């Protein structure tokens, strides 16, 4: 649904604004990513009633907050620099895995295991862990 | 593929009724109510009945039995890092195994501690406890 909604919003900008010739305030929207979050699922059976067969199926709960962890930065893009020729790559995360290059990508520089990870040039995403009672 | 991946049923047994065993002239042991002190190691693997009071109840927890993996190189499903399927084993290149929880076998699990009743304890001792596992529905 989320991918459909993202495409639908893209279609909405294309169809309802520029195809309708109303305006053109959609240039950047082609690039930004959307997400739609369902909230009002029918009343559920509570935490103590949940069962293993309910895994991966959207449910609803209520509770009280007790402990909140700070904003943990989660990796999304890795920044690598070659330790002998200073070439910089941009490796993205695919399904939660980091693929470290074994050789420098440049034709001239082909030293094996010559790449290094720079911690503070990476791009992170906010992760918060909340505890509910 | 293994049958257990599709079995939607769970199997249970209930013991012989003492009235029926006496009627058929047999010495039933399955339905005899046993205290944790009478439960020796000799009865390991036997079907027995335990009589006592519940003291602790663990909440419902999932329990995996067979972990299912998928290989993009060959498309086979491996049931338990590198794919051990026949195609990848013969080939020089082997696909990486990725865990798939949807196809994995899961069961509902709880653990409960039973404790001896007062009349079962001989004078001078402490009421011992035994662990009970509950699985399935
Ligand atoms: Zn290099
Ligand atoms: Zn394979």
């Amino acid at each position: 649904v989320i991918s459909i909604m993202d495409q639908t919003i893209k279609d909405c900008m294309v169809s309802l604004i520029v195809d309708n010739n109303l305006d053109y305030d959609l240039d950047e929207i082609e690039t930004k990513f959307y997400k739609v979050r369902p909230y009002n699922v029918g009343s559920c059976k509570g935490m103590r009633e949940l069962n293993p067969n309910d895994i991966d199926k959207l449910i609803n709960l209520k509770g009280l907050v007790l402990r909140s962890t700070p904003v943990i930065p989660d990796m999304k893009v890795a920044f690598f620099k070659c330790n002998v020729c200073d070439h910089t790559m941009a490796v993205e995360i695919d399904r939660g895995v980091i693929q470290e290059p074994a050789r420098c990508e440049r034709i001239d520089c082909n030293e094996p295991n010559s790449m290094s990870l720079i911690h503070n040039r990476c791009s992170f995403a906010d992760k918060q862990v909340i505890k509910l009672q | 593929f293994p049958p257990n991946l599709t079995r939607r049923y769970f199997l249970y047994f209930k013991p012989l009724s003492q009235n029926c065993a006496r009627r058929y002239r047999k010495k039933a042991i399955s339905s005899k109510p046993l205290s944790v002190r009478q439960i020796k190691g000799d009865f390991l693997g036997q079907l027995i009945t335990v009589r006592g009071i519940i003291t602790r109840v663990s909440d419902v927890k999932p329990a995996v039995e067979v972990i299912a993996y998928t290989c993009d190189q060959c498309g086979y499903e491996v049931f338990q890092s590198e794919c051990t399927s026949e195609e990848c084993s013969q080939n020089q290149t082997k696909g990486q195994l990725f865990m798939s929880t949807r196809a994995s076998k899961f069961s509902a699990f709880q653990e409960c501690k039973i404790q001896e009743l007062s009349q079962q304890v001989p004078v001078g001792h402490i009421p011992r406890s035994l662990n009970i596992h509950v699985n399935g529905t």
